[PDB]
């Protein structure tokens, strides 16, 4: 039950298109959001006018 | 010129059924992983 | 009973919609916005549900008691009607049977026999013991798992539905000059493999014909599949048998990688005066042996 | 089968169907009390090439035998000439004398079915004008010897 | 096709497919872990 | 197939039997006043291809009076295949080969005035053009059976046509004749095909039912101790433990179940 | 078209097919799974090319 | 076209065209067993147009 | 469970071995060869039937009287043999070659090679099919602007309960429908 | 009524024999008899011609079509060329990493035989001829130990085998490489030996079994065309799976498939699959 | 084939990227099928005509259908004296200049096809960008889990273009209705009355009146309002799939996503090449922080 | 007639040089060959062989084959006796 | 000059291409595209 | 036939090698017309 749960979730929640480094989220050698490096980048910035 | 007929080839085992394939093996039937593009 | 319940629509009353309901329904139908209520059920679907449950709630018996029909009465009407069938009548019948009953005939199971007899309200020999057995065994799964209504629900390849292929494609064209429309022009329409799309084209032609009340070309399946036809003829003559050749009986020859080169440069360099010459149906045939295998079926030709 | 073999056979076969063959087959259908086949055959014949060439013709004998069997065998929707009344059908019908179908009621139910059909197909029906009345004047009832 | 795709439908669980199409579901002790929910078939037992 | 001046013009391709040799004809009248199609005698030698099955080019070569177009003034030669542009089916003539003197159709410059007779009309879709309402119906030779000037619905009306197609609620509408179409690959998958007998073609698809002698002890042991595995031939039966029974045309590649 | 093949059910006479004498009646052979037989002359009603 | 079509449809079955339909059953056919070759499909439009 | 651990399968595309398999289990020499039908010792035979073989035939230890012979040996032999069998497809890939049976698949390819002459081979002059973005486009609007924006094209209050298409999902709603939301909330 | 391919319309003034029908000449029984015989054998001759065109192999047909294609009216003399372009080139090999040096064909005078080899490829060990130590022992053949070299080198999963070089041995190699049972092979024009490169797939070899036909040189097996034709047939299905190699009277090393094609019988060498 | 399928995949992908709509495989293939059949028609009609290539002087003539088929060859007896080799080359070069002329024709034809195709895509494409919710950000602006970051440089260089009038909607339909309003206004005027009796007027009525087409004559018999398929407002293939089987849903959305990604990659490759051609970009990665530092 | 049969045996230009003619030059009597055949005769016609044929599909599915009563299907174990029934049929 | 995209320093590249495409499995152009592409990126493009 | 051009085929890969070390790999008319054959017969192969 859990496995097909996970499969559905990971398949529906996956991203697509090209990121800031010009590549797919699933691309082989090059990665995005390493160690929640973007998460922190939102932490310290925040969204406000 | 091939006198064995494919029409009669086999041995009746009486009640024992066996499967046969119309064309290919059933596992090779639905190719959807290349069709719908699920592959690594 | 059949006249009142099924055939007479005019006596069927539907629950009247409020004004709010009318509006929400209208604006749902005209423009879809996501997250909405998925139901929005067409009064067509609703109506057909009411009818099918009228078939559910139909029970036989003494009609001085509650129910409408003697069982004998029912099979009597049934018998008068089955004798009464024309050619296309019993054709419609057998189609109806192949579509509904036959798949059920494949998915049945002892677990259903009680339910299977609940359709006619007939009483079984073992009824108490079947009660117990089936209770214990239906215990082992979901109630949705076990009801025969839902066992046919999914179908592979959802991109092309049989419902949508009922209207045949571009029928207003290849009707009028079927020669200018070889299987290729239409085959670009489907994202399926070769055998499947030719199969489908055959079905299109037949549906179209029956729709226009004319008889279909029965030579068409032989024409589209011509290569398969001749391969089967020559196989039948080789291994001596009647039927269709299957995989086990194919030659075990192993061709080289580049085996197709000669034919490849022959095809790549071909040229044709018109497009009819390009694909005529008979380009498969050169020698007299070819023409003798292709038409052996019609004793006319 | 014999009728196909008549033109299929190289040795004993005729190039086109002779009239003899036609009226023979029709006579088999009459003598089999076989209705549907008689009708379809008659129409197919008058649609053949031999008919249009003038080679095969429908005669008065074929015609009247055709009509004979068309009368004397059961019709699907209607009572037919050569249907025998049953005294005891009053158990159900309610009457001893008359025929157990009324053409007027049959017509009416045909109208009803016409509207039920237009509804089943288009989901909606056009209400007939106020000047519209079903013309029953052309209907006559069953007469019985 | 050396390594054919085989049976790919996930609409039920492996154990529900197994349950419906196989007697093997009734004898959970007689089957190893790698084959547990994997069989759609009925097996005959012959004691030599 | 095109229309002008009141009659049909069809392109066709004449061919020897082995299809070694061929001739195109662009505009030919379709005329059903010719019992048999006529060609110029000169083509007889052009179309003669002496194959193995026909050591001489043709199966039939004789002389006929052939005075119908215009004592042996012509030659019946068979069989020469004929492909008309509209039709999918070849039509096989045994035509009259006529010399110049018997009949000369040079009629207009470069134009050979060829026409097609009922020899070839009987074999095509063209034949349906011969029935009342069609485009050749005007040109049929006069008969008792064919009325010249009648309106179509008048004629068919005599044959018993009353209303338009499926106009009366009593006759089912033509397009509901075929509602569902069965294609294994698009729905529910392929069948599970077994056999009991010598081959797939020599046996029945059916296994033997529960009532067999040899299956009864087994099925018993299987009903009583349901959970343990049981020896027997009772496996080969159509009946078994699992909810999915073995009967023909089980769709085993279907997603559900 | 399928040629007629020897050693079939309706072909083979009794003693080879079964080791017993089985009566030949034109009505209802249970062993041969037929309901009834009208017994026309074999090649008469069928087409010759068949 | 409507007339060529009408006629073909009528000689297919006449019982489609009757107000009260008689029994419609298939009988033999005069062209042969292969008669469909000379019959089938829909009326064809002239190719020039 | 030891037998389910050791399960073997067989490719039945070929329905029986297409070459002889000569293989020995411990002390038991087995031959699995192609035959017109199934020929084998009764036990070996319904073992080969358990796989669904029509055309196989098989022999254990030359003469049937040859040692060692046990029921164990009889079973282990034929199973060992079958486990050594190579499918034809596998053999064909093994040599880097195309099987005669699979060539039909190339046909449509080869077909539109033939048919590619003329216009079908032609590509539009100037146009690659790859169109790069140049400018930036945003049509988004403040809510009050889109409140009556589609009234003429469609009905008024077009975006009403639309959560994705509005910053205020509840605007334009008549009281009833507003009450519905809370009604399902509690 | 426009006509294409029919050349001048109505042909030219040609009546048929039966139609024109000049009065039949009365020949003495001599004339008639001779007419019957010459036109009978004229038909016979024609039937022959057609059968020969039907049975012509594709290669023959292609050579014919492209021979006619280049045909000119005068039979032109060959043109004088460079001192030579036509020396068969030497097959490429690397000098530095080598099984053996590729020896030039220009040295063809230097070469020895399989029995008495000329000194070459000194840096490599030299394979020895395998001969019986006593009477009862089998008499070995280069084919026998060719097959066993390959078999054993396949069992140890080696990439290269050094193997005896004789006519039918490297014949066998070319045939196996045709069928793809072997990755490659080369003869370096080394007298004793040449080298074969083995192919593995899915972890085991491409060769199930490889066996010589004869154990001795004193026994020679002859293969009738019908036998080689039996091999090809597995109960009605055509089987090329297994390969059999053989000599021809023509000194060719052939598989059984080409042999059956041209219906020649040959002497057996080995089976492999 | 290629140029088309690229654009169609662009459309399908974009359709799912911007709004949650899926295009039915049925539809996607039937677009392409229509292009194909267009080409086929152009072929049918192209074979009725001939193109003549000519080599030296006029003394080698080659008559060939534009598809490259060869029908006739005329030759001077001069040529007959050359060599078989040179005869061959001569005829072959004439054939080549024939194929050239034919191919020029065909390429105009193909340009025409491309235009019709675009015109047929326009209600879909302009279906997705003409909504009040559609937007894009510049490709060089960083994207982070919350939303998209602002590109810093040249605050003049970023201009946001807007396709939609921000006040009450004026749709293409209103424009077509405006066009027929002006048609009728012109016709019903006195000067227009006199114009409708000219040759220009009757040319206009023969081409662009459908209303007067006799029953059974080919072509549309009414004037059609331009198709409206607003993308976010019309549920297409995702709702049917979501009702029927989740698995096909996930697979089809996966296909759309993959296609979109692929398209985007192509656009990146073209951009890279155009960047290298003009020398702003090197031939191997010289800046690895633009990649590895995420 | 094959390889076992008795052997058949065997500057300017010969008489076989003249009969030959270029396919480039228009031949003697302009016999209307079908283009397809001359294509096939010189070996340049695209081949359609039995190798290019896939499976022959079931198009119109036959009928349900209903279970035909055999002698081994009987509701009493008695009717299949050893003294009566030696097999299903 | 951008005449070509690809450059390599690896000995006997040809052997490695051979043995790499031996280990590859399918013919579907998805597979082919990736196999070829991965070959190119890992060797012939100069990333490192 | 001239041993001018040689080759090495893996399962899915193909190696065409020009061998003319004497004239410094300068192709003749025959050898070039040959190479345009081996190249497109290698390239139009099914498994390459
Ligand atoms: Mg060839
Ligand atoms: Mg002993």
């Amino acid at each position: 039950m859990g496995e097909r749960m996970r499969a559905i979730i990971e398949d529906y929640s996956k991203g697509f298109g090209l990121g800031p480094h010009g590549h797919s989220p699933t691309h082989d050698t090059i990665h995005y959001n390493t160690l929640n490096a973007e998460g922190e980048r939102v932490r310290d910035l925040g969204y406000t006018d | 010129k091939n006198l064995n007929s494919w029409y009669t080839k086999g041995t009746m085992r009486g009640g024992v059924p066996r499967i046969y394939y119309a064309w290919m093996r059933p596992g090779s039937f639905t190719r959807r992983r290349f069709e719908k593009m699920r592959n690594p | 009973w059949y006249l009142q319940n099924i055939l007479s629509l005019e006596l069927l009353k539907l629950k009247s919609k409020t004004n709010a309901e009318k509006i929400a329904t209208y604006r749902s139908y005209m423009r879809s916005l996501a997250s909405g209520k998925d139901n929005t059920m067409s009064d067509d679907d609703v109506i057909r549900n009411i009818i099918k449950e009228r078939w559910k709630t139909l029970e036989f018996g003494d009609r001085n008691a509650g129910y409408p029909c003697t069982f004998g009465d029912y099979i009597q009407f049934l018998n008068e009607w089955f004798k009464s069938l024309d050619e296309e009548g019993m054709q419609r019948l057998r189609e109806h049977f192949d579509r509904r009953i036959r798949p059920l005939l494949a998915v049945m199971s002892p677990v259903d026999i009680l339910w299977l007899e609940a359709l006619t309200q007939n009483s079984p020999h073992n009824k108490e013991q079947l009660q117990r057995k089936i209770a214990f065994q239906t215990s082992l799964g979901t109630p949705e798992f076990f009801d025969m209504s839902k066992r046919l629900r999914y179908e592979i390849n959802e991109d092309y539905k049989v419902r949508d292929e009922l209207g045949p494609e571009l029928f207003a064209l290849w009707s009028k000059a079927p020669e200018r429309w070889p299987p290729e022009r239409l085959s670009k329409m489907y994202g399926l493999d070769f055998t499947l799309v030719r199969k489908i084209l055959v079905w299109h032609h037949f549906k179209a014909c029956y729709d226009a009340c004319v008889e279909p070309d029965w030579s068409l399946p032989k024409r589209l599949f011509a290569l398969e036809w001749i391969r089967d003829v020559r196989a039948r003559k080789h291994g001596l048998f009647y039927g269709k050749m299957r995989f086990a009986e194919q030659k075990i020859t192993f061709y080289s990688d580049r085996f197709l080169f000669r034919d490849l440069v022959n095809r790549r360099e071909a040229s044709y005066a018109n497009v009819w010459e390009m694909d005529d149906p008979y380009r498969f045939l050169q020698t007299e042996q070819d023409y003798e295998d292709y038409w052996g079926d019609n004793y006319d030709v | 089968a014999l009728w196909y073999r008549a033109t299929e056979d190289p040795y004993f076969g005729t190039p086109q169907h002779t009239q003899r063959q036609a009226e023979a087959l029709l006579k088999v259908y009459v003598q089999a009390k076989q209705r549907g086949k008689a009708i379809d055959f008659m129409n197919k014949l008058r649609g053949s090439v031999e008919y249009l060439t003038g080679d095969i013709t429908i005669t008065t004998v074929m015609q009247e035998s055709y009509d004979a069997l068309l009368d004397t065998t059961p019709h699907p929707h209607l009572l037919t000439n050569g249907f025998t009344l049953e005294s005891d059908a009053a158990k159900y019908t309610g009457e001893v004398n008359k025929a157990p179908l009324s053409p007027l009621q049959f017509r009416i139910d045909m109208e009803m079915n016409k509207y039920r059909r237009q509804q089943k197909e288009e989901g909606v029906v056009r209400v007939p004008p106020a000047l519209w009345r079903l013309d029953t004047s052309a209907i006559v009832p069953y007469k019985v010897d | 096709d050396l390594y054919p795709e085989g049976f790919q439908w996930k609409h039920k669980l492996n154990t529900e497919y197994n349950q419906w199409r196989s007697n093997t579901w009734l004898t959970p002790d007689l089957i190893p872990k790698e084959h547990r929910g994997r069989f759609l078939c009925n097996f005959q037992l012959n004691i030599v | 197939f095109r229309m002008s001046g009141g009659d049909m013009f069809v392109e066709y391709k004449v061919l020897s039997r082995d299809h070694r040799r061929s001739i195109r004809v662009e505009d030919a009248i379709v005329d059903p006043t010719f019992k048999r199609t006529v060609l110029p005698l000169g083509w007889l030698e052009l179309l003669r291809s002496p194959s193995l099955r026909l050591p001489t080019g043709y199966f039939v070569e004789e002389t006929v009076h052939v005075s119908l177009p215009n004592e042996a003034n012509a030659i019946i030669a068979g069989p020469v295949v004929l492909y008309i542009t509209g039709q999918s089916v070849p039509v096989v003539l045994n035509p009259y080969f006529v010399p110049e003197g018997t009949w000369d159709m040079r009629t207009r410059d470069g134009e050979l005035d060829l026409r097609l007779g009922m020899d070839a009309i009987e074999q095509c879709t063209l034949f349906s053009e011969l029935r009342p309402g069609g485009l050749l119906y005007g040109k049929l030779p006069e008969n008792p059976n064919v009325r010249r000037n009648e309106s179509l619905r008048a004629t068919l009306g005599r044959y018993g046509m009353k209303c338009d197609l499926a106009e009366s609620p009593l006759v089912p509408r033509p397009w509901t004749r075929m509602r569902y179409m069965f294609i294994d690959e698009l729905q529910r998958g392929p069948k599970l095909t077994e056999f009991v007998g010598h081959n797939p073609r020599n046996g029945t698809p059916w296994r033997f039912s529960q009532n067999t002698k040899y299956f009864r002890i087994g099925i018993w042991r299987d009903t009583i101790r349901r959970n343990d595995m049981n020896e027997g031939l009772h496996a080969h039966s159509s009946w078994q433990k699992s909810p999915q029974q073995s009967v023909p045309e089980v769709r085993f590649l279907a997603p559900y179940p | 078209w399928a040629p007629q093949m020897e050693w079939g059910i309706e072909n083979t006479p009794s003693q080879e097919q079964y080791q017993e004498h089985v009566p030949d009646t034109t009505d209802a052979d249970f062993r041969k799974q037929r309901r009834i037989q009208s017994r026309p002359v074999k090649w008469f009603y069928e087409s010759h090319y068949t | 076209y409507k007339d060529r079509l009408l006629s073909k449809q009528f000689f297919q079955n006449p019982q489609a065209f009757e107000v009260v339909p008689d029994r419609h059953e298939r009988s033999v056919q005069f062209g042969g067993k292969w008669e469909y070759q000379r019959t089938h499909g829909l009326p064809t439009v002239d190719r020039n147009e | 469970r030891e037998a389910f651990s050791n399960i073997i399968a067989v490719d039945l595309e070929q329905e029986g071995p297409m070459y002889p398999v000569r293989v020995n289990a411990d002390g038991v020499r087995v031959l699995l060869y192609p035959a017109r039908r199934i020929v084998a010792n009764f036990r070996v035979a319904d073992i080969l039937c358990a796989f669904g073989f029509q055309h196989a035939g098989c022999r254990i230890n030359l003469k049937a009287t040859n040692n060692p012979k046990s029921p164990t040996h009889t079973v282990e032999g034929v199973f060992e043999a079958v486990k050594a069998l190579r499918s034809v497809s596998e053999i064909a890939a093994s040599r880097g070659k195309v099987p005669h049976s699979l060539i039909y698949n190339i046909y449509p390819y080869l077909e539109e090679i033939r048919r590619r002459k003329g216009m079908m081979a032609m590509h539009p002059p100037g146009k690659d099919g790859l169109l790069m973005p140049d400018r930036v486009v945003d049509n988004r609007l403040p809510d009050h602007l889109k409140r009556g924006y589609y009234d003429d094209v469609y009905w008024k209050d077009f975006f009403a309960g639309s959560d994705e298409h509005l910053n205020e999902p509840r605007m334009g709603l008549r009281g009833d429908e507003m009450r519905r939301r809370l009604e399902e909330a509690q | 009524a426009k006509v294409y391919g029919a050349v001048p319309p109505l042909g030219a003034a040609q009546g048929h024999r039966l139609l024109h029908g000049k009065r039949e000449r009365e020949g003495s029984l001599f004339a008639v008899a001779n007419d019957v015989k010459r036109d009978e054998r004229l038909l016979r001759q024609q039937l022959n011609a057609l059968l020969e065109e039907e049975r012509m192999p594709m290669q023959a047909r292609l050579q014919r079509n492209e021979a006619v294609s280049s045909h000119e009216a005068v039979p032109q003399t060959p043109l004088v060329d460079l001192p030579g372009v036509e020396r068969r080139r030497d097959l490429p090999a690397d000098p530095i990493t080598r099984l053996f040096f590729q020896h030039k064909g220009d040295h063809a005078l230097y070469y020895g035989t399989y029995d008495k080899p000329s000194v070459q490829d000194d840096d490599r060990v030299q394979i020895e001829k395998r001969v019986p130590r006593r009477r009862e022992e089998n008499l070995y053949t280069p084919i026998y130990d060719f097959c066993h070299r390959i078999r054993e080198a396949t069992e140890q999963r080696k990439r290269f085998v050094v193997v005896p070089s004789t006519i039918e041995t490297r014949g066998c190699a070319r045939v196996m490489h045709d069928h793809g049972l072997v990755a490659g092979f080369r003869d370096f024009h080394n007298d004793r030996a040449f080298a074969v490169e083995l192919k593995y797939f899915q972890g085991d070899s491409t060769i199930n079994v490889i066996e010589p036909c004869s154990y001795d040189g004193r026994t020679e097996f002859e293969w009738s065309p019908k036998m080689m034709r039996r091999l090809l047939n597995t109960h009605g299905i055509h089987n090329r799976l297994v390969v059999y190699i053989c000599r021809t009277a023509d000194n060719r090393i052939i598989d059984h498939i080409h042999a059956v094609k041209e219906n020649i019988g040959g002497r057996g060498l080995m089976m492999v699959h | 084939m290629e140029v088309y399928r690229r654009i169609t995949e662009r459309v399908r992908g974009a359709l799912w990227a911007h709004h949650g709509r899926l295009m039915s495989e049925r539809q996607f293939h039937r677009i392409l099928a229509f292009v194909y059949n267009n080409k086929y028609e152009y072929q049918i009609r192209f074979d009725r005509m001939e193109v003549v290539g000519r080599e030296w002087g006029g003394r080698v003539e080659v008559v060939t259908t534009p598809a490259g088929f060869l029908k006739r060859v005329r030759v001077n007896p001069c040529v007959e004296d050359l060599t078989l080799y040179q005869q061959q080359q001569l005829i072959l070069s004439a054939y080549a200049n024939a194929c050239a002329d034919g191919r020029k024709l065909m390429e105009q034809a193909e340009m025409n096809i491309y235009k019709q195709f675009l015109k047929d895509l326009k209600p879909i494409v302009m279906g997705i960008r003409d909504n009040p919710e559609f937007y894009t950000v510049s490709e060089n602006s960083i994207e982070t889990i919350g939303g998209v970051l602002q590109t810093g440089d040249s605050n003049n260089l970023c201009h946001t273009h807007r396709t939609i009038p921000a006040a009450k909607a004026r749709q293409p339909a209103d424009e077509v209705r405006a066009r027929q309003e002006w048609e009728q206004k012109w016709i019903n005027s006195p000067r227009g009355q006199s114009w409708a009796l000219t040759l220009r007027g009757k040319t206009y009525f023969a081409l662009h009146g459908p209303q007067y087409r006799p029953r059974g004559a080919p072509g549309a018999k009414k004037e059609t309002l331009p198709l409206d398929i607003p993308a976010p407002y019309t549920a297409m293939d995702e709702k049917r799939l979501l009702k029927k089987n989740w698995m096909a849903y996930l697979d089809n959305k996966h296909v759309a996503e993959v296609m979109w990604t692929r398209v985007k990659i192509a656009d990146r490759e073209k951009r890279q090449r155009l960047l290298q051609e003009t020398g702003r970009a090197w031939h191997r990665p010289i800046n690895e922080e633009a990649i590895n530092r995420w | 007639g094959g390889p076992g049969s008795p052997v058949r045996g065997p500057r300017g230009y010969t008489a076989e040089w003249r009969d030959l003619r270029n396919p480039m030059r228009p031949p003697e009597f302009p016999t209307p060959w079908e283009r397809k055949y001359r294509q096939y005769a010189r070996g340049q016609h695209p081949s359609y062989d039995m190798v290019y044929a896939g499976p022959m599909p079931e198009i119109f599915p036959m009928r349900r084959d209903f279970r035909k009563p055999t002698r081994w299907d009987f509701h009493d174990i008695e009717k299949q006796g050893k003294y009566r029934t030696s097999g299903p049929y | 000059l951008g005449w070509t995209d690809l450059f390599t320093t690896i000995p006997d590249m040809t052997y490695h291409i051979k043995e790499w495409f031996d280990t590859t499995e399918h013919m579907h152009n998805d597979a082919v595209a990736w196999q070829l592409g991965h070959l190119l990126e890992t060797c012939f493009k100069m990333k490192e | 036939a001239n041993r001018t051009i040689t080759g090495n085929d893996g399962r899915f890969s193909k190696t065409i090698m020009i061998n003319e070390p004497q004239c410094n790999q300068a192709l003749s008319a025959k050898t070039a017309s040959e190479l345009s054959k081996e190249i497109d017969k290698a390239t139009n192969a099914v498994y390459s």
